[PDB]
């Protein structure tokens, strides 16, 4: 098929987590 | 105990003719850590960029001379 | 104290002093001379020096150091009698060459000894053996 | 039986045939480019016509490789020992270097024409000379 | 005189004169036998 | 800034010191060589690293060595 | 006062200089020199930085898998894929014209689009996925992927989960657990993969997480497995005409080993495929019990490398278990090293014997894919060479090695070195006295005289391995030797690839392989001979007995003693990159030129021609060049514009690092010393200034700069060159 | 420019932002961070 409209908006919320945690890392390496 | 004359090794490692022979010239009385002067045929690496020849006497210790003839 | 002296004769130039004079630290050199000579400017070009005392501004102390090596090595009665002062913005002014005076050329009493390591060159620690500090063989 | 089947004769390829029936002349000689074309016509030849050489180690090719590597090797080893004797007579002089930069012409052509022998005078050195030197009589470098 | 002889013994001379007569060897042996790409 | 040590293979000739473009070395009275003198840094702040001292030197190896360091306006060179 | 960046070093923090920024972000990553750092905090930082490497790597697959689904054709692709062309992703750039759309509309795409060119799309088909959403699900587990090793790499930096250096220093039970857990279950676990999902949908049967617990792989469950009746799992491997994707000429088994290539798509057989994982993941688990742990039973590795003493030798491998487990770039080298070796194998392997679906028609991305690795693999060697270097600098202990192997090997570095420069300057004299031969003879109308020699070892290296082609009958040609009458079932397949002229599976060479490899030995032993002159007078030589002190990189020492630039090991590796990138460039014109040859049929341009440099000058770089250099002309734009406009932006760049290359900073300090006498002294721009001072890079940043314009327009333009010709020919 | 695949509204505005805003932002911060304090 083709991948839905929905389902593109949908990996971003999920890629909000690993931005999180790549944030989190950052300032914890940081110190 | 070395006197003029001496043919003798370099050991002191960092030097430039370490290994290499050189002879004995002169020795300087007591009280100097390094009397020994040695003069030697091939000359080291001293002198500005691009300059014709380098240095070819050096002073050491008697523990940095390996004695030959 | 107070530095004395007649500014040498010049015309000016864009080699001189600049903000880092006001901002950061100047440094000044003084000198006499026997006669109304022409010397060479350490930032470009000829200046005169004036007959009796010369006092000078310089941005660098090397450009003032330059200058005295060349008012020693280039003149018939050669200036050794210069000095070399650190001004700072406050008006401050530190005395620095030649240090205790006399040239540090020859050996002269009263002088400490420091930088002199005991040890020989091939000596030095191995960096291993000292790793993990913030030291350095020539350090320790 | 049947090595190399890749490659074939110069002669009974083609294309080589084709080529050297037009081979160009090298000297003055007309027959120069017939010469060569006689004389290629014995190695073995690749499908475009040119031929190539087996460095194999078989004697059926030992003119490819094997008799001018044996040539070079004579007299490069000459060249070679020529120049390293001369540069340890050399050594004697009081002044050796302006000796090394000037060259010493009967010195020199005395080593030279005394060079046929050089492999004979090697191992002469290094039976019981100073072909081979001990490692704790040679300056090297802090490790 | 003793240092034209000196001059004609130098290192340019001497190698430039070994290259020149070796270029003679190599170029004669290749124009009477041209083309000897491998021994028969 | 940079280091500038000095080592026993010290001889006292003075060119180090002469060589100087910023007045960082001095002659010290020492008793371990003929010339009964040492090199020594007391105006390491004014070293700019040109390495002239190291030129100068006669030893085999130096006997004062310069290793750059923490950069300023005066290691740099600026008159800026 | 403080500048506060870069907080991990003062005596940069107190640069009033531009360079405090650079050496900022030069010097972040190197831990072992910040303020006041110790071993296990060095440790677990660099655990928590590995954590964040993985994430990342997972994050960049996650995007491949994504934009592939999203914007790709790969349900297109599969229903014909040797004729569609596969796409990366699409194109959304405002700067572009009507010309630039119309020509990247394509693939049958409806918006301007690129045309993937890295294989992946063979892979995923040659995997099992056949649908997007797969593609999707994929991309969306591998961000929770990433996610979760983020947080591994967060907690493991907390006081109540910190690894404490003692665990780091285990290396028993990490070679345990990698060569048992990490390497052997992790091909167990893609062979079952292989077993259940990839075999099963290339002969049409759909095996997703919706059915695979209930339909078994096999007709005979685990038993055959259970009891030891292996030979069940063989079956009816698939027959010489199964078309992929479909049920004909499709069996039942899950492992063979029949050799040889798929007659369709080309490449290994999956079962095969499945089967050398089962055997690899045993052996690797096997592997993974040598060393001891808690159990008492099992080795130490020290007291092996301790028992490995030798007359000639010495010590030995005495104390060698401390020696390389308490410095981190010994680690690194040899990790390094071996890494390049085995990416230079993939890549050696990838083009001969393919393993993706119809990936051997693809040839655009097969080029791509070897020139890829084979850099990949000449970065990392002269990485690992960098570390033996800088393990020499830091961390060499000669009190607790001496008289060891290590010891020796700095003993007679200048036997090593000599003899290094000895093999460089015989192969590259007499390579290029060859090749300059071969170009006069050609040149005055005589190409006869050129200096022809067969690569025979090759040859007869090739006719081992069952190549009947120059006549040898030596062992594997020899169908009267005892090695190939021994029953084993890969013989009839591997021969039946490697004697039909078809693929790229051992190709026949001419003398113009054999010079181009004695090239490549140059390039390699000069290379070598410049990284292990640097790593060996590392620690000293007799210009710098010292240099151990001044650290690893440093721009020198002074125009003293005759003038000492490019002194460190760090110059070293400076130099060695500009010969691999040579070597690298050797090897991939090597390859490109002879598979162009191939794939048109054309091998003779390339057996005739690759002799002379000429040849390679005008048959080779100028000729494929043609269509790249009209991507954009005076008369439109095709689909190689960003190809051709990448080229030249390569050249740029090449040239721009010449700049920093050739002119050296003092010039520079002076001109900008100039441009801030101009800045203080113009009006309106005085309200303005500079709270870092202006100075020109240092002689190491400049050396670093001028190498890195190098290195990236040597790989950009070379790319592009590869990528257009090959594509504008399509092989 | 345009696209057939799905949220082919989501390039439009992101193109800007990776280019745009999400650079400016960040050169900003570091600009900000690199010359702190004094
Ligand atoms: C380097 C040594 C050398 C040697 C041994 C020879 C060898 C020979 N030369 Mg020759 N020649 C040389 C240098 C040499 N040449 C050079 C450098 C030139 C250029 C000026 C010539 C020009 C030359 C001429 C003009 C002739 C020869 C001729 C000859 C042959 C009589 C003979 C085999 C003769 C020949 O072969 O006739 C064609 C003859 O006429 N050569
Ligand atoms: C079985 C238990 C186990 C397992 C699963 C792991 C797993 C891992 N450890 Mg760990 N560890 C363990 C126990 C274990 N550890 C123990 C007991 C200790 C000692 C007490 C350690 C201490 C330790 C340290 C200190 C570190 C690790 C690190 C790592 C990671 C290695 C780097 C990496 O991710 O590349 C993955 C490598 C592979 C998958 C192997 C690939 C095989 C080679 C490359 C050839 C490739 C084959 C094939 C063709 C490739 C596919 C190509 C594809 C595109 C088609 C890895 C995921 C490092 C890390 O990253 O920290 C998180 C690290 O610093 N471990
Ligand atoms: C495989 C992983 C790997 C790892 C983790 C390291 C680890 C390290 N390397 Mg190394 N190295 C590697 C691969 C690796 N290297 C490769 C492939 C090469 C060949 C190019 C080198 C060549 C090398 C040299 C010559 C040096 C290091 C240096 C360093 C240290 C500082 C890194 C830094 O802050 O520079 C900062 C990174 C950048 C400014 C990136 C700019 C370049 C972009 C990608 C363009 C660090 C501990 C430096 C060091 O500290 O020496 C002791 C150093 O001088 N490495
Ligand atoms: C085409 C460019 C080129 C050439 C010819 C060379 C040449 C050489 N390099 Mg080099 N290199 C290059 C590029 C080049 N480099 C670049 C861009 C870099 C980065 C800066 C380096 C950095 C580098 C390093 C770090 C090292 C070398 C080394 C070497 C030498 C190794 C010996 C060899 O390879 O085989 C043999 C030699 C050749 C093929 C070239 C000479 C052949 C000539 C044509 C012979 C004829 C001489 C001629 C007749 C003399 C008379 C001339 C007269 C008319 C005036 C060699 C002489 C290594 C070395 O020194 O090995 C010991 C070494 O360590 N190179
Ligand atoms: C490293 C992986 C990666 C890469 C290289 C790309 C590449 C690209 N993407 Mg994509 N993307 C990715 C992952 C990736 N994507 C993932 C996982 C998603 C689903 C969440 C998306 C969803 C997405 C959308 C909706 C769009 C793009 C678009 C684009 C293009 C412009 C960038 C942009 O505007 O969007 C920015 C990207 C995002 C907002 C998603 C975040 C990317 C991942 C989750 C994080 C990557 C972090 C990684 C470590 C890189 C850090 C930098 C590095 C130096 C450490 C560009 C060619 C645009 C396009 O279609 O071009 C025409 C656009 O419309 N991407
Ligand atoms: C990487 C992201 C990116 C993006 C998406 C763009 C996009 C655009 N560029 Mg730009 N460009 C970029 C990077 C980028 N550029 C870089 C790195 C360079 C340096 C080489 C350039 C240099 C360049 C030049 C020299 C010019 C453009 C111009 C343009 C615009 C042409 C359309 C227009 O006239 O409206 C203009 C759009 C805006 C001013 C911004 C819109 C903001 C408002 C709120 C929209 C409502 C367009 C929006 C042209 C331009 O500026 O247009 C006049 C133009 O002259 N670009
Ligand atoms: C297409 C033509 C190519 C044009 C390129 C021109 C290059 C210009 C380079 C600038 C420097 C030129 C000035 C050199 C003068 C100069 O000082 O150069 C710079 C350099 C000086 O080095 P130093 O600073 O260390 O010298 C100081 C010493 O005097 C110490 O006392 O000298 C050398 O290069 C030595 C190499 C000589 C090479 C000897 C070979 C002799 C060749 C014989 C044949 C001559 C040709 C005949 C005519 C056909
Ligand atoms: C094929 C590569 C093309 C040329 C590359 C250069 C080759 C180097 C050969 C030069 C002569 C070496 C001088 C040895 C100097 C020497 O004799 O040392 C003395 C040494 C005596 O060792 P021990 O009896 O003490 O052995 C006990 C050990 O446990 C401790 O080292 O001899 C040997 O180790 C055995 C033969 C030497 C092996 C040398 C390895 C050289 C590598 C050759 C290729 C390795 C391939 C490995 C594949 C698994
Ligand atoms: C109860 C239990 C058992 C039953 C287990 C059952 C019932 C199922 C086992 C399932 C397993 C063990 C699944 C392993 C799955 C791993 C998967 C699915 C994927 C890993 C993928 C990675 C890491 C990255 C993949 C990538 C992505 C995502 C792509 O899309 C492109 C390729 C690549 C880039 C590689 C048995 C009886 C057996 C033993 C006794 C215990
Ligand atoms: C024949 C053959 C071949 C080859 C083989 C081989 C591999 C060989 C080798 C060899 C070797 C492995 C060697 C080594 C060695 C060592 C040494 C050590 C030597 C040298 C020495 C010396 C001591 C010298 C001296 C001299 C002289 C005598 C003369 C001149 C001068 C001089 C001084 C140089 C080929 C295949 C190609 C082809 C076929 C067969
Ligand atoms: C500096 C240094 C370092 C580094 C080093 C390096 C970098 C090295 C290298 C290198 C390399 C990288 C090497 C490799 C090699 C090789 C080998 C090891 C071989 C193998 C072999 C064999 C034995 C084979 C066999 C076979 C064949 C022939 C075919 C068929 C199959 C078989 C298997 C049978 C370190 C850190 C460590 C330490 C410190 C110092
Ligand atoms: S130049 Fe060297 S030997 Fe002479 S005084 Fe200075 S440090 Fe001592
Ligand atoms: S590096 Fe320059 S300024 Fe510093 S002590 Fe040596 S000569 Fe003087
Ligand atoms: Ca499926
Ligand atoms: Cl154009």
């Amino acid at each position: 098929m083709a991948l839905s409209d929905t389902q593109i908006l949908a990996a971003l919320v999920v890629a909000l987590l690993p931005a999180f945690l790549a944030f989190r890392l950052s300032t914890e390496l940081y110190k | 105990a070395l006197n003029r004359g001496d043919k003798v090794r370099i050991k002191r490692t960092e030097s430039y003719w370490y290994g290499d022979v050189g002879t004995v010239a002169s020795v300087e009385k007591s009280g100097i850590l390094y009397p020994v002067i040695v003069r030697f045929d091939r000359v080291n690496y001293n002198g500005f960029s691009g300059s014709a020849s380098g240095v070819n006497t050096n002073n050491f210790a008697e523990n940095e001379l390996e004695l030959v003839q | 104290t107070e530095l004395s002296g007649q500014p040498p004769k010049f015309g000016g130039s864009t080699g001189g002093l600049l903000s880092k004079a006001n901002r950061e630290e100047k440094y000044a050199i003084t000198w006499t001379s026997a006669s109304e000579q022409v010397f060479e400017m350490p930032t470009g070009g000829a200046a005169i020096m004036n007959e009796g005392e010369n006092l000078l501004y310089l941005a660098r102390k090397e450009q003032c150091l330059a200058l005295g090596t060349q008012l020693r090595t280039k003149f018939k009665p050669k200036i050794q009698d210069y000095k070399i002062y650190r001004v700072y913005p406050s008006g401050e002014v530190q005395y620095l060459h030649p240090a205790d005076g006399v040239f540090p050329e020859k050996v002269n009493e009263g002088r400490e000894a420091q930088g002199t390591k005991t040890r020989r060159i091939g000596q030095n620690p191995e960096p291993v053996t000292i790793k993990f500090s913030g030291k350095a063989p020539y350090e320790v | 039986a049947d090595d190399f089947a890749n490659l074939t004769p110069c002669s009974e390829n083609p294309a080589y045939l084709a080529k050297s029936k037009n081979f160009l002349n090298t000297t003055n000689d007309p027959n120069s480019g017939k010469i060569r074309a006689e004389r290629y016509a014995s190695a073995l030849c690749g499908p475009e016509g040119y031929p190539h050489l087996i460095v194999d180690g078989r004697f059926t090719h030992a003119g490819d490789f094997l008799i001018p590597s044996i040539l070079f090797l004579y007299i490069a080893g000459w060249i070679g020992w020529v120049g390293r004797s001369y540069l340890i007579e050399i050594r004697e002089s009081k002044n050796p270097e302006m000796q090394e930069v000037v060259i010493n012409v009967p010195l020199a052509i005395k080593k030279m024409l005394g060079g046929f022998l050089w492999p004979l005078a090697a191992v002469g050195e290094y039976t019981s000379g100073k072909l081979v030197m001990k490692d704790s009589e040679i300056p090297t470098s802090p490790r | 005189m003793d240092g034209l002889k000196s001059f004609l013994s130098t290192a340019p001379v001497m190698i430039m004169a070994l290259l020149t007569f070796t270029a003679g060897i190599l170029i004669e042996f290749n124009r009477f036998y041209p083309d000897l790409l491998f021994h028969p | 800034s940079h280091s500038v040590k000095i080592y026993d293979t010290c001889i006292g000739c003075t060119q180090c010191v002469r060589a100087c473009p910023l007045d960082v070395l001095e002659m010290v009275p020492w008793d371990g060589c003929k010339a009964a003198q040492i090199a020594s840094s007391p105006r390491t702040e004014d070293c700019v690293g040109c390495k002239r001292c190291e030129t100068a030197c006669p030893t085999d190896f130096l006997s004062i060595r310069v290793y750059l360091g923490a950069e300023t306006t005066r290691s740099m060179g600026l008159a800026y | 006062m403080a500048t506060k960046f870069p907080k991990f070093s003062q005596d940069l923090a107190q640069d009033p200089t531009t360079r405090r920024i650079w050496y900022g972000i030069a010097t972040a990553h190197d831990f072992e020199t910040h303020d006041g750092m110790t071993e296990e905090n060095l440790y677990q930082k660099i655990f928590a930085s590995h954590f964040g490497h993985i994430a990342i790597i997972f994050l960049w697959t996650s995007g491949t898998l994504f934009h592939v689904a999203w914007q790709g054709n790969f349900e297109q692709w599969i229903k014909d894929p040797l004729n569609i062309r596969p796409i990366a992703h699409a194109i959304w750039d405002p700067h572009f014209g009507e010309g630039a759309v119309n020509a990247f509309t394509q693939a049958g795409a409806s918006n301007p689009v690129n045309i993937a060119y890295s294989g992946v799309y063979h892979w995923f088909y040659t995997i099992g996925m056949t649908t997007n959403q797969e593609l999707y699900s994929g991309a969306v587990f591998l961000l929770v992927l990433a996610s979760l090793f983020l947080f591994a790499g967060w907690l493991h930096l907390q006081p109540k989960f910190r690894p404490s250096l003692a665990w780091f220093k285990n290396a028993e039970s990490r070679l345990n657990h990698h060569l048992a857990g990490l390497f052997g279950v992790s091909s167990l676990a893609w062979a079952g993969h292989l077993v259940h999902v990839a075999i099963p949908e290339a002969r049409g049967q759909h095996v997703g997480w919706d059915n695979f617990l209930s339909t078994p792989p096999h007709p005979a469950g685990l038993m055959p497995f259970f009891t030891g009746n292996w030979g069940v799992y063989a079956a009816d491997p698939d027959t010489a005409g199964h078309i992929f994707g479909t049920s004909e000429g499709a069996g039942t088994a899950i492992l063979t080993f029949l050799g040889g290539f798929h007659p369709q798509t080309e490449s290994l057989w999956l079962t095969d495929i499945a089967h050398h994982h089962l055997a690899i993941a045993v052996i690797f688990i096997i592997a993974g019990h040598m060393y001891r742990t808690n159990w008492g039973i099992g080795h130490s590795i020290k007291e092996i490398l301790n028992a490995h003493k030798g007359p000639l030798t010495g010590a030995g491998h005495t104390n060698l278990y401390d020696t390389i487990n308490n410095s981190l770039h010994f680690q690194l080298g040899l990790a390094l090293a071996s890494l390049g070796v085995i990416t230079s194998l993939v890549a050696q392997h990838m083009y001969s014997l393919p393993s993706y679906a119809f990936i051997a028609q693809d040839h655009t991305t097969q080029a791509a894919l070897y020139t890829h690795h084979q850099y990949i693999a000449g970065f990392l060697m002269v990485g690992a060479f960098a570390h033996g270097a800088i393990f020499f600098v830091r961390d060499y202990d000669p009190v607790a090695n001496k008289d060891n192997v290590l010891a020796r090997m700095l003993e007679h570095k200048e036997a090593l070195i000599s003899h290094l420069s000895w093999v460089s300057l015989f192969l590259g004299f007499h390579t290029l006295g060859l090749y300059v031969h071969n170009d006069v003879v050609v040149a005055f109308g005589t190409p006869e005289k050129q200096i022809l020699i067969e690569p025979v070892f090759a040859q007869w290296i090739q006719a081992t391995s069952g190549k009947a082609l120059y006549g040898f009958d030596v062992l594997l040609s020899n169908p009267d030797s005892i090695a190939s009458t021994t029953g084993a079932a890969w013989l009839p397949g591997w021969l039946d690839a490697i004697n039909s002229g078809t693929n790229s599976l051992f190709l026949t060479i001419g003398p113009g392989d054999f010079l181009v490899h004695h090239a490549i030995a140059l390039g390699l032993h000069t290379t070598a001979l410049i990284l292990i002159k640097g790593a060996l007078d590392a620690r000293g030589s007799k210009l710098m007995p010292d240099k151990k002190d001044f650290g690893y990189s440093f721009p020198c020492d002074g125009p003293g003693r005759g003038g000492t630039c490019d002194i460190s090991a760090w110059d070293a590796f400076y130099l060695a990159m500009f010969w691999m990138l040579n070597t690298l460039g050797w090897l991939t014109f090597y390859w490109h030129w002879k598979h162009l040859g191939v794939w048109s049929g054309n091998v003779a341009q390339f057996n005739e021609n690759s002799t002379y440099l000429m040849g390679w000058f005008r048959d080779y770089l100028w000729a494929n060049s043609a269509q790249l250099i009209n991507g954009y002309n005076p008369y439109g734009v095709n689909n190689l514009s960003v190809w051709a406009w990448m080229f030249l932006f390569g050249h740029l760049v090449w040239a721009t690092g010449f700049m920093f290359l050739i002119s050296w900073r003092g010039y520079w300090q002076e001109l900008i010393e100039t441009i801030v006498w101009a800045h203080e002294r113009t009006p309106l721009a005085n309200l303005v200034r500079w709270k870092d001072k202006p100075v020109a890079l240092s002689i190491v940043q400049a050396r670093l700069v001028g190498l890195a314009h190098f290195t990236v327009g040597y790989v950009l333009t070379y790319a592009a060159f590869l990528i257009a010709s090959t594509a504008g020919k399509f092989g | 420019m345009d696209g057939s695949y799905a949220a082919s509204y989501l390039p439009w505005i992101l193109i800007p932002m990776v280019g745009w805003l999400f650079p400016a932002v960040t050169m900003g911060l570091l600009f900000i961070h690199i010359e702190s304090e004094g």
